[PDB]
């Protein structure tokens, strides 16, 4: 059981790392900056998750 | 000519069923025999589309939006609609775009249209060889400072009047990406009374047209000053909305059957599985 | 133990398109007395894969190049379907704003380029031609409105519309301004103002025939073996076989399960040929210890 | 059977997918681009597959 | 609730290029404090302004911000500002150590360090002096002009 | 091989004036081949070079 809470723990903690990113929201690059710009750093996160 | 019919009353948009309808080819690709699940602009099956009719003192023409696509099913004998107004103001104000099928090629002209009250054209004295060739063109006295001119391939339409059960079908899907005109185009016979014939069918491309002019608004010309009336006359008005349908190919290319993911929960089954037969389970 | 994998390699190489119709018209254009303004710009299609080989211009005989994928002496392999020439004039800063996908005053208010846009952007210096004395107020811009242009919108209208947040109600007064303004190209000043008329090709790839292909035409085709084939733009190697497989007219190829070329047409005759990979396998040795034989 | 089935045509539609690139078959892509501009959609493909 | 009653963005000035939304959409949107920032650069440092990128006046000068989405509102002062001979009032730091991060700065005009040997403040020892002035002449282009 | 050390950093010349490269960059910068073009001018003609 705790083998698989701190599982779980990690899969969620690994969502706050940038992972070569400016941040890790979504929301905030797709608020700033266009799209042709912005699908190399949405592909650096779908690489990473 | 300028004050309208007396008996002229508009109906409100009635809804309808619609079945199989608004299945077509999503993009260039020939494939055989798989099943591919797409997403592109789509009218969603048993969604509701206008209602409308004609028959032996009312004649209703309103304005709808072009905005998040359309759809176009017309179920006519003698085939009254030649075309269609396409625009953003609809006038001579800004630039509209006309297009217009004689049954010999189709039409394309953007120019200044000066409108006339009461769009139509007319056919005289008839009693011997009547051939129903174009007489008078009354729609359009005059126009001017044309950006844009265009004439299609010749293609075929009968335009003479038969007998019997209902002869001809035109199906056509109009949708507009990124400034690129999308027309495709179905024509079929089938064997019906009254309503729609029980089946299924995908429709074709017609043209591609690098236009790119923004159209937020569309409307209908009817084509068969008290005494002059409208024929009986069927047309369709569906709204395109960007779903997701899987396609069915059978060995020769043709769509046999659709399936749209998000219209009932067993079709959601459909599409996260990709066939057509869901075992059993949760 | 496996070792390599044994493949076999094409003897030869088959390109089949039919006979020259004509040649589409890129240097009659550049020498035409005078284009568009930025937003009215003249476009004319003319199809086909091959333009003209003999007068190519492309190699360092113009003022700017800025290109993109590949340039057009690189482009008589590769076979598409449409050709969009855009005529417009723009001044020496502009040229630095025309790029698929990227803002500014002439992108977003006039014209911005489609992120499908695969060709090369051509400009040329007009000084000696389009310059007039005090300025030519013949071209225009549209410098503000009231919002922003998808890629490829074109919007002609000259008239006098809102310009800030608040409405005048058509006619110019009540603090509004005439959208519309003219370029002030002197040629004495230095190259921001200088003239460029700016000459943009729009490609698009899709299955429609092309007709005219190189110096090149027949190459009489050879069947049943793996060779390399370009058909359409299509480079691959396979065998080249009859199939039932039925094409609607205007459809020129299919794809497989794998989205990879299943079975391609004839661009010159009437024909349907399927695609089979040749075959070809590993290979395995069977040998004994190194202390016994060499076998 | 299913199984082995099922993982082959997961294969399938690997070989489909684009992986963030311009197309998802290859020979468009080697036909097109010179070299050194085709090796940003080739180290995506690589990586990818 | 920045003041809307008096508003003179709208085409008061020479010359408007703008990213992102306008002072009219502004209202959708909730900012804390708008500061009004005014600053003056040749019309060659204009195309090495680019959101978030590289250049002669980004990694040593100044780098804007990633976060600005407002209208960059221009007037053309090349009939005032500019002077025959070159205009010796503003300061640039042409060439520096190393490169500056998004949203720096480095305002000193002093004498420092011009190569890879260090000659401790005043200028001598082989080292040159760091500082430049603009060259600013009224009958050459566009990328001479103050802006 | 050749020492700029002496050339430069003693500074035994009246004057120097480099183009496109900093004097101090000179040490990790170099090119191909090197040459020495000598002539001998008058002070006021110093400038016109």
């Amino acid at each position: 059981v705790n083998q698989n809470a701190q599982a779980l723990n990690t899969l969620v903690k690994q969502l706050s790392s940038n992972f070569g990113a400016i941040s890790s929201v979504l929301n905030d690059i797709l608020s700033r900056l266009d799209p042709p710009e912005a699908e190399v750093q949405i592909d650096r996160l779908i690489t990473g998750r | 000519q300028c004050v309208n019919f007396t008996t002229r009353t508009q109906l409100p948009p009635a809804y309808t069923n619609s079945f199989t309808r608004g299945v077509y080819y999503p993009d260039k690709v020939f494939r055989s025999s798989v099943l591919h699940s797409t997403q592109d602009l789509f009218l969603p099956f048993f969604s509701n589309v206008t209602w409308f009719h004609a028959i032996h003192k009312r004649f209703a023409n309103p304005v709808l939006p072009f905005n998040d696509g359309v759809y176009f099913a017309s179920t006519e004998k003698s085939n009254i609609i030649r075309g269609w107004i396409f625009g953003t103001t609809l006038d001579s104000k800004t630039q509209s775009l006309l297009i217009v099928n004689n049954a010999t090629n189709v039409v394309i002209k953007v120019c200044e249209f000066q409108f006339c009250n009461d769009p139509f054209l007319g056919v005289y004295y008839h009693k011997n060889n009547k051939s129903w060739m174009e007489s008078e063109f009354r729609v359009y006295s005059s126009a001017n400072n044309c950006t844009f001119e265009y004439v299609s391939q010749p293609f075929l339409m009968d335009l003479e009047g038969k007998q019997g059960n209902f002869k001809n079908l035109r199906e056509f899907v109009f949708k507009n990406i990124d400034g690129y005109f999308k027309i495709y185009s179905k024509h079929t016979p089938i064997n019906l009374v009254r309503g729609l014939p029980q089946g299924f069918s995908a429709l074709e491309p017609l043209v591609d047209l690098p236009i790119g002019i923004n159209i937020t608004r569309f409307q209908t010309l009817h084509i068969s000053s008290s005494g002059w009336t409208a024929g009986a006359a069927a047309y369709y008005v569906g709204y395109l909305q960007p779903r997701t349908f899987l396609l069915k190919y059978n060995e020769n290319g043709t769509i046999t059957d659709a399936v749209d993911c998000a219209l009932d929960p067993l079709s959601e089954t459909k599409c996260t599985l990709k066939s057509f037969t869901v075992e059993k389970g949760i | 133990y496996q070792t390599s994998n044994f493949r076999v390699q094409p003897t030869e190489s088959i390109v089949r398109f039919p006979n020259i119709t004509n040649l589409c018209p890129f240097g009659e254009v550049f020498n035409a007395t005078r284009f568009a303004s930025v937003y009215a710009w003249n476009r004319k299609r003319i199809s086909n894969c091959v333009a003209d080989y003999s007068v190519l211009y492309n190699s360092a005989s113009f003022s700017t190049f800025k290109c993109y994928g590949v340039s057009p002496t690189k482009l008589n392999d590769l076979c598409f379907t449409n050709v969009y020439a855009d005529s417009f004039v723009i001044r020496g800063d502009e040229v630095r704003q025309i790029a698929p996908g990227q803002t500014g005053n002439i992108a977003d208010y006039n014209y911005k380029l489609p992120d499908d846009f695969t060709g090369c952007v051509i400009a040329w210096n007009s000084n000696n031609l389009d310059s007039k004395v005090g300025g030519n107020y013949n071209y225009l811009y549209r410098l503000f409105r009231k919002s922003n242009l998808k890629p490829f919108e074109r919007d002609i209208s000259t008239e006098i519309y809102q310009a800030g947040s608040t409405p005048c109600n058509g006619v110019k007064g009540f603090n509004c301004y005439f959208p519309l303004q003219s370029y002030g190209f002197q040629p004495t000043y230095g190259v921001g103002y200088q003239p460029y008329r700016v000459v943009v090709l729009s490609f698009e790839l899709l299955h429609a025939p092309a007709t005219v292909c190189g110096p090149k035409k027949s190459t009489n085709l050879v069947k049943n073996k793996c060779v390399n084939f370009n058909f359409n733009g299509l480079t691959g190697t396979g065998v080249l076989t009859e199939s039932n497989k039925k094409f609607l007219p205007f459809q020129q190829f299919g794809r497989d399960i794998a989205d990879t070329t299943d079975a391609v047409r004839d661009p010159q005759t009437l024909e349907i040929l399927d695609i089979t990979p040749c075959s070809f396998g590993g290979v395995s040795v069977i040998t004994p210890g190194t202390n016994t034989s060499n076998q």
